[PDB]
């Protein structure tokens, strides 16, 4: 080539100069070369894993008890793949229409 | 039955302008420079598309045509050697 | 399916491989439509190079522009062949339609129709 | 690290207009044959040898000949061969389908 | 004859929770935090050690179709649909810095053992070699018909090569600002690419074929076939195995050194009721291999260990 080298223009300024080793505190490759990793993620997972764990008003009503012991019937925790209604969008269609 | 045949009736007389082939092959190289007006039309169809394949295979049959041996050679070899695969196009070439 | 044998007859082919198939009947074609030749003379013209795949000499001179018409007529007759594909097969009915892509369009649309 | 050292030395250099540096001290004695032209009689003595040094500095003005043209690619590439296990066609109902 | 006894391949523990396709998956040095590419244009970050996740990285502009661990420095190569591909720092919890001269999105990057650069498949066609902690690019790599596929280079010999569209695998001599030779091998695009540790073969392979192919010099290894499909990705481990993964959701495990695979898998990972074609886009073997890390398109991470059975059947 030895040529097209002109004008600069922005964000081509001298940045991130000096880069960063890797320190003996967060990454040793020597001492990942001689990790115990397999046994102490085994061992992590083994502990994880291992510990889990945590009246006349009355009467005088025409109807009676309809809705009662329903709860677990909509998931807590649910991850769905479908993204039009599923738990998400069915609070958030429910609170942006009414 | 008469709107169709009303847009048949209009559909045929849609058509935009007859040809105006006139004065073909006159006043010598006229007809050369008619050839390169012709052919920088085709250069400049291929040059629109780079991946065209048709517009390669007129310049062909027009260049073997009207472009002897040399340029037909040079429509030949420039297509041939903008294409690798696709060697049924290499046939067309060859 | 079968490979070879010697005998030539109608068949009915014009399928889907297309290219490949195409090329093979048409070379099959070619072939069985020219057959031999003086090559006995060429048999005069044989001497000790034939055999030995492998090739010292691949071009020598040709032969002459006998040869060369003689290998333009099978061009000729591969575009005239070429030259055969469909017929006009017009007609006025139904309704109207424009150029070409109306055409295709009602090609098409007939195709997706019966199924 | 020595050709990404150099590469990154023109471009990075070139590329952070930090103006570089004053200007080199190629003195650069040239004692060679000229094109190994064996002439009539002799041009000089021996091989001719030329003094050779470097260029005067660029002054404030940045143009010196400006192109900034377009001619992209252009060049076509070897094609190889196919190296390739032929396959098997799809015949009438693969093919139809 | 099948030897080596290859072991069975079972599963592990199974994720979900993303809100789009993951693209990319990669692992820290360390085994200490995972990441992964989505399609729902958020950077990923899941720690896996205990089944939990890392971190929700933001700021990328589309999908981001890949990403890097640096091992001197805590900064992570991305690479997206964005076509701006941003090593991130994660020191200040914020970028390291955006590389630029991609002309169009950027389908993979990587990054060499030894010298400091970054590597792109760009589906300009265009392969950015970019010397990179000087805010410096390097060279570019061009001549593939289509767009690369793949990228993988080495401190080794210029070994370089990027997997591309065009059908013909790519190699780049990279030393000299150059290329190395055009692998003609594979009949359609290759989409899959893998290094072996026994580096001394290059691994490749295409929804046609796998091409896995013994360098330096031009030599080739041999052609894994017998698995049908699209191949999305394909993962060389220590043990002499090598999953591919598949669009339709068949993963083949691989033996190698016996010349044919270790397995056929056949699974579902389906997520909930959404599923049509979606199948695994990555997966990742673990450090120790105890694990695979299993990125499909409908956003669920599962990783893969074995019951520890002998098995080990032939045909």
């Amino acid at each position: 080539l030895s040529q097209l080298s002109k004008q600069y223009s922005s964000r081509d300024l001298p940045s991130h100069t000096k880069i960063k080793y890797r320190q003996t505190t967060q990454d040793a490759p020597e001492e990942v070369r001689n990790r115990d990793f397999r046994r102490e993620l085994e061992e992590r997972e083994r502990a994880a894993a291992r510990e889990k764990n945590r009246r006349r008003w009355d009467d005088d009503v025409v109807f009676k008890n309809c809705a009662k012991g329903v709860d677990d019937q909509k998931k807590d925790k649910r991850f769905v793949n479908d993204t039009l209604r599923s738990e998400f969008h069915k609070k958030f269609m429910e609170k942006y229409i009414k | 039955t008469a709107e169709q045949l009303l847009r048949e009736a209009k559909e045929r007389e849609l058509e935009l302008l007859p040809p105006p082939p006139q004065q073909k092959i006159t006043d010598e190289e006229e007809l050369n420079d008619y050839k390169l007006r012709k052919r920088k039309t085709f250069e400049d169809n291929i040059r629109k598309n780079r991946t065209v394949i048709s517009n390669w295979i007129k310049y062909a049959q027009w260049e073997e045509s009207l472009k002897e041996i040399q340029r037909a050679r040079s429509i030949y070899e420039r297509a041939l050697d903008v294409d690798y695969r696709n060697i049924t196009l290499w046939l067309k070439y060859a | 399916a079968a490979a070879q044998l010697r005998q030539y007859h109608r068949l009915t082919k014009q399928i889907k491989p297309d290219m490949e198939t195409y090329e093979r009947l048409r070379e099959k074609h070619g072939e069985e439509f020219f057959p031999t030749s003086n090559s006995l003379l060429h048999g005069t013209h044989v001497p000790s190079t034939e055999e030995i795949d492998r090739m010292v000499i691949d071009l020598e001179k040709q032969i002459e522009k006998r040869d060369k018409y003689s290998r333009r007529r099978p061009y000729n007759d591969d575009a005239d062949i070429d030259y055969i594909n469909e017929r006009n097969a017009k007609f006025n009915k139904k309704a109207e339609r424009f150029y070409g892509k109306y055409t295709a369009e009602i090609k098409q649309n007939l195709e997706r129709g019966t199924a | 690290r020595v050709a990404l050292e150099k590469s990154v030395s023109q471009k990075v250099a070139a590329a952070m207009p930090v103006r570089a540096a004053d200007k080199l001290a190629p003195a650069q004695y040239i004692r060679y044959t000229p094109s190994q032209q064996g002439v009539a009689f002799n041009s000089g003595a021996k091989q001719r040898v030329i003094r050779m040094v470097e260029m005067q500095k660029d002054p404030m003005e940045p143009p010196r000949f400006k192109i900034n043209k377009k001619i992209p690619r252009g060049p076509p590439s070897p094609p190889a061969p196919v190296m390739h296990s032929p396959s098997r066609k799809m015949t009438v109902k693969e093919q139809q389908e | 004859p099948k030897p080596q006894w290859h072991p069975p391949w079972k599963l592990y523990r199974v994720i979900s929770g993303h809100l789009g396709w993951v693209r990319c998956i990669a692992v820290e040095p360390g085994n200490q935090w995972f990441v992964t590419g989505s399609a729902d244009r958020t950077i990923k970050i899941w720690d896996l050690a205990s089944g939990k996740l890392k971190l929700s990285l933001t700021g990328h502009i589309s999908t981001v179709r890949g990403v890097i661990v640096s091992t001197r420095s805590p900064y992570l190569f991305s690479c997206g649909e964005d076509k701006q591909v941003k090593c991130w720092d994660l020191e200040y919890n914020k970028v390291i810095r955006h590389y630029h001269g991609h002309l169009s999105a950027v389908y993979g990057l990587d990054l060499h053992p030894t010298i400091d650069v970054l590597v792109t498949c760009s589906r300009d066609s265009t392969a950015r070699i970019w010397d990179v902690r000087t805010k410096a690019s390097v060279h570019t790599l061009s001549g593939h018909t289509n767009a690369v596929a793949t990228v993988r280079c080495q401190a080794a010999e210029p070994q370089i090569i990027t997997g591309s569209h065009d059908t013909t695998i790519r190699l780049w001599d990279l030393v000299a600002g150059k290329t190395r030779v055009t692998l003609t091998n594979h009949k359609k695009s290759v989409r899959a690419v893998v290094l072996h540790p026994r580096h001394y073969t290059f691994a490749s392979g295409s929804p046609d074929n796998i091409k896995q192919w013994k360098f330096p010099d031009g030599s080739f290894i041999q052609n894994l076939s017998g698995h049908n499909a699209i191949i999305n990705t394909l993962t060389v481990n220590s043990d002499g195995v090598l999953v591919s993964g598949a669009d339709n959701g068949t993963m083949h495990l691989w033996d190698w050194r016996t010349g044919y695979n270790f397995q056929r898998v056949h699974a579902a990972a389906v997520q909930p009721g959404s599923l049509d074609e979606s199948g695994i886009f990555a997966c990742a073997f673990d450090q120790s291999e105890s694990r695979l890390l299993t990125a499909e398109a409908d956003k669920t991470i599962k990783v893969y260990r074995e019951d520890d059975d002998t098995a080990t059947e032939e045909t």
